[PDB]
């Protein structure tokens, strides 16, 4: 089954759906509080359709339209194979989102032309200032908070060497590396 | 048998702590500064990063400290100039010399069998675990860490038959040419014994030959912590007096004692070797984590 | 004339969630009820949240916890996604409290233990719910609690903070109402504090008809604790409703509290006797089906419906047994807190020829923030750094490592710490190979730090 939703949100007392799939006969729609909907099994490819609301043909503003040689205007929807697998649909949708984001950046050297965010307290818990019980292996540390990972910590430059450290995850385990670099 | 397939089943990753700290030295760091950084950070070994080669080129351990002291020390009346002037890079140029001695490491996804194999083949006590995908060093693997890990699982498998055999019956450890120092032996002589016979610790014995103390390579770094490294004429006894109030004595074992007994004693005491003695405490040999891990992979 | 989606007839709206409309559905053969969350595709694209929906679908799909509403399938259409979920008939916890007044201590504790179990399950999966409240806790016919609406949830990323302020103010922690950055598991626990309070007393700890007044009460953190509650649970409330996020109780705190431990079922938390035999471990099912080539659905079928001696099952159980041995030596994998000394404990360094140096975060400077940034731009220009501007105070920097040929990336962020003093924070980015990613990050930071002054 390839379910396709036909939803009319514009109110009215009776709404019917007509299109190429039913040979342009009026299909009564189920009403919710507002929505009038039908979910049909449709083959992939192009389908033309129109809503009939309270005795009047009315187009759907949400979908594109097509005019025939004799002047009738219908909505058309496109049923694509990518619509029936959710991750294929999301991949298509994420491509359409990157496309609009092009018409609205690289690395560069130009500077920029409202206070800074307050520093969050978690970054002031310094894992190398914490003491460990003397009974355990001096290389063991407490489990870090996920939020302090990858941030740089340091000691004041003294005697020409700078010491840097940070905590990085490998799989489910955590390593705090110190580096002693002469300046 | 069964402990061998256990080692082959587990990657080194499983031995890595959940959270641990690791100290790296750039090769251009002054070697004296680096030994101090070991003391202040509480770790006994550091990986060595060469920022020109952009590669890990080796490890700095306490044995480097012992090697620098034994070679360049002259008298308590003069400074040891090469310890103050040497960068790690220049010291390695002097020490390494002819030996190829490239960096020995192991992947996190390699088996424990491969770790013990690497430790024994290269005769080292520290195998750095480098992740090949990020190039990062993760942890410094040791014999203690492998044995304690195995001890956790001995209840999970049928226990072999040799675990109940005595140390005498299995001939595990070194029973001949034991390197020892007397109670009055100066530190500098002990350092020389460390360099000549490559061994992790020297039992300290009285005049009649029974062990009153033990001088590990680890205890040498107290020379760095107390900055007493400039006088090596003092005795091993005076070098260990800082330890006297919390020292409970030398962990020993007899030859009639079972190998499982030995393993539990070492894992619980977290030291690298036991001193095998007789009734009267006179030393008949050494049994080390080297011997024990080697025997379990044979 | 019925609206069917994938064998289910769609009924009335149960409610409109944070994102999407939930309708009931009834199996056209067996009558089985489900709850169908509908998401409009065009809405998702217009908000550019496609990625957040995809990640939300991948995560809720592998979430299997008895107190989290399960997702059964997702049915895709040209215009809409349908998310078929477990239906529960008890309605909201909010309606239960309202109609009963207060809730008796033994039942209130049972519910709270179930709710907290699901929250801990989310956090251990790196998800924070952020909408926690009695209207989003549903009951089944048996009075078991189910957390439901994840529309506001977010993944917790390493090194990153959450800003977004949304949800009901009454359940909002003092930091979210202030607009500060937070880690996010602390904010869920605050909400569990308000739920616990609403469970025991029929009322909210912080409530006012005047909304700015409500915000002052929450920020102050003073609330009335009635005398019909015993003191142990009073301690548990003040620990969870603590105003300082660093002083606020964690899940491990709560699980160790005496009032919470009483009559606690063995299955709700991972360190507890019955957890392994009940709650599936998603990392072990991924591991077993790495060894054998099989789907995650086959491994779960031999555990649920299968014979214990199956090879998928024995592999799975063997991983769980090994992970129990390792977890039960925590001393071996983790440092303790402040006893015979470990043999490798080092003595302190003594003076010179000693003070304990203190690590600090990043770089502090008292220059005006616009002046700090200009010196950052100047230093990077001198160093051949290419960079992008997320905002005025946030930069994404990169440099080509000349030896390795790899690119190394970093995030610079400026913060306000004290009144007029500021701090520049350095954060690594990642995306066989020579060199080291962590060294590359240290040497890049080191270059920048020296150039400044
Ligand atoms: C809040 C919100 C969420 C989602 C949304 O998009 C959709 N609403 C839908 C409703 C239905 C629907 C409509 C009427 C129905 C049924 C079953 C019986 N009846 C009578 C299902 C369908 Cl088939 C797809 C939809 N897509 C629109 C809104 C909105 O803003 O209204
Ligand atoms: N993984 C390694 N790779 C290369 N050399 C090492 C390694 N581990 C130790 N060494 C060398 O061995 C000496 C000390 O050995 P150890 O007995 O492991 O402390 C050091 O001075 C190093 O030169
Ligand atoms: N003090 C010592 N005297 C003689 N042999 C030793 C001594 N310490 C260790 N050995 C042996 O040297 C090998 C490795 O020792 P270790 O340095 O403890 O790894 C093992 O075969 C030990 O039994
Ligand atoms: N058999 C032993 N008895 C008592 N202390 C020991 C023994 N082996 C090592 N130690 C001490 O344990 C610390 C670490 O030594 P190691 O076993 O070489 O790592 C040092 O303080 C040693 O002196």
């Amino acid at each position: 089954a390839r379910p396709t939703v036909f939803r009319w949100t514009g109110g009215g007392k009776e709404v019917y759906l007509s299109g190429s799939f039913n040979n342009w006969s009026k299909l009564p729609l189920t009403r919710s509080h507002n929505n009038f909907v039908a979910i049909l099994d449709l083959p992939e490819g192009e389908h033309q359709y129109k809503f009939f609301v309270d005795g009047q043909w009315t187009h759907d503003p949400s979908e594109p339209i097509v005019t025939s040689q004799l002047g009738t205007v219908n909505n058309i929807i496109q049923v694509k194979k990518t619509d029936f697998e959710v991750f294929d649909a999301l991949m298509v949708d994420s491509q359409k989102c990157s496309d609009v984001s092009e018409l609205s950046g690289p690395y560069h050297q130009e500077p920029y032309v409202r206070a800074p965010p307050i520093l969050p307290p978690h970054l002031l818990q310094v894992i190398l200032n914490k003491d460990t019980g003397i009974s355990c292996d001096p290389a063991l540390l407490p489990e870090p908070n996920h939020v302090m990972l990858n941030h740089l910590y340091a000691l004041s430059i003294k005697d020409g060497v700078m010491v840097l450290s940070a905590t990085h995850r490998y799989k489910k385990k955590y390593v705090t590396t110190l580096l002693y670099k002469p300046i | 048998s069964v402990y061998t397939s256990f080692m082959k089943s587990h990657r080194c990753y499983d031995l890595i702590p959940t959270s641990s700290k690791l100290v790296v030295f750039d090769t251009s760091l002054q070697v004296k500064k680096a030994f101090f950084a070991l003391v202040t950070n509480g770790v006994r070994a550091a990986p060595l990063w060469d920022s020109k080669k952009q590669s890990f080129v080796g490890m700095l351990t306490i044995t480097d400290f012992i090697n620098i002291l034994h070679r360049y020390y002259k008298s308590a009346l003069v400074q040891i100039y090469e310890l103050e002037e040497h960068k790690i890079e220049t010291w390695r140029e002097v020490y390494l010399q002819d030996s190829f001695k490239p960096l020995v490491c192991i992947s996190p996804n390699a088996s424990l069998f491969d770790a013990v194999s690497s430790l024994i083949r290269n005769k080292i006590h520290r195998l750095p675990v480098i992740d090949p995908e990020s190039g990062n060093t993760l942890y410094i693997l040791t014999h203690k860490r492998i044995l304690k890990f195995l001890k956790l699982f001995i209840t999970e498998f049928p226990k072999p038959e040799f675990m109940s055999k005595s140390l005498e019956e299995l001939q595990i450890g070194t029973y001949a040419n034991i390197a020892m120092v007397r109670t009055t032996t100066p530190v500098y002589v002990a350092l020389g014994i460390f360099v000549q016979h490559r061994v992790s610790a020297l039992p300290v014995v009285d005049e009649k030959g029974r062990v009153v103390d033990i001088y590990s390579k680890f205890d040498v770094i107290n020379l760095a912590a107390e900055k007493t490294y400039n006088n090596l004429d003092v005795s091993v006894t005076k070098a260990l007096q800082h330890r006297s109030h919390y020292f409970e004595g030398v962990l020993k074992c007899y030859l009639h004692e079972t190998l499982e007994t030995i393993i539990n004693r070492l894992v619980e005491a977290e030291v690298h070797r036991l001193v095998v003695v007789d009734e009267n405490d006179v030393v008949k040999g050494i049994v080390s984590l080297s011997d024990i891990l080697q025997a379990l992979v044979l | 004339g019925r609206v069917k989606i994938g064998h289910y007839v769609l009924g009335d709206t149960l409610g409109v969630g944070t994102f999407g409309k939930v309708k009931i559905g009834e199996h056209q053969l067996t009558g089985h009820k489900v709850a169908v969350k509908i998401l409009n595709r065009q809405k998702i694209r217009s908000l550019d949240v496609v990625g957040k929906i995809k990640r939300e679908i991948q995560n809720l799909k592998l979430f299997r916890h008895p107190h989290i509403i399960k997702l059964y399938q997702v049915i895709s259409t040209p215009t809409d996604f349908f998310m078929v979920m477990e239906y529960v008939s008890g309605g909201e916890l909010f309606d239960y409290i309202c109609k009963h007044g207060r809730v008796e201590e033994m039942e209130a504790r049972r519910l709270f233990q179930q709710i907290l179990s699901a929250v801990d399950y989310c956090h251990r999966h790196m998800v924070v719910h952020r909408d926690l409240k009695p209207e989003n806790v549903l009951l089944d016919a048996h009075m078991n609690a189910k957390i439901a609406d994840f529309g506001l949830s977010n993944m917790m990323s390493d090194g990153e903070f959450l800003r977004t302020s949304c949800g009901s103010p009454n359940y909002a922690a003092p930091e979210v109402i202030s607009g500060r950055l937070y880690a996010g598991p602390e904010v869920d626990i605050w909400s569990c504090g308000v739920i616990l309070y609403a469970l025991l007393c029929g009322t909210l700890p912080f409530d006012d008809e005047h909304v700015p007044t409500l915000f002052k009460k929450i920020r102050g953190g003073v609330f009335y604790i009635p005398e019909y509650l015993n003191r142990s649970v009073a301690t548990l409330l003040m620990h969870m409703l603590q105003v300082d996020p660093l002083k606020r109780a964690t899940i491990k705190d709560i699980r160790e509290h005496e009032w919470f431990k009483q009559d606690l079922p063995s299955y709700l938390f991972p360190e507890d006797p019955s957890y392994d035999a009940n709650v599936i471990d998603d990392e072990a099912v991924k591991e077993v089906c790495e060894k054998f080539e099989c789907t995650e659905s086959e491994v779960m079928n031999s555990l649920y419906s299968g014979d214990p001696q199956d090879q998928l099952a024995v592999a799975y159980h063997l991983i769980i047994d090994n992970r129990r041995i390792m977890n039960q030596a925590s001393e071996f994998y983790l440092a303790s807190s402040p006893l015979k000394p470990h043999p490798e404990r080092m003595p302190p360094l003594i003076a010179d020829s000693v003070k304990k140096a203190k690590w600090h975060l990043g770089i502090r400077s008292q220059s005006k923030p616009y002046d700090i940034m200009a010196e950052v731009y100047r230093a990077m220009k001198q160093l051949d750094f290419e960079w992008k501007v997320v905002n005025a105070y946030h930069l994404r920097v990169r440099r080509k490592n000349p030896v390795t040929g790899n690119y190394v990336k970093m995030s610079l962020q400026l913060y306000l710490v004290d009144n007029r003093s500021y701090l520049l924070d350095f954060k690594s980015i990642d995306d066989p190979r020579l060199g080291s990613h962590t060294m590359d990050f240290f040497e890049m930071c080191a270059s920048l730090i020296t150039t400044l002054a």
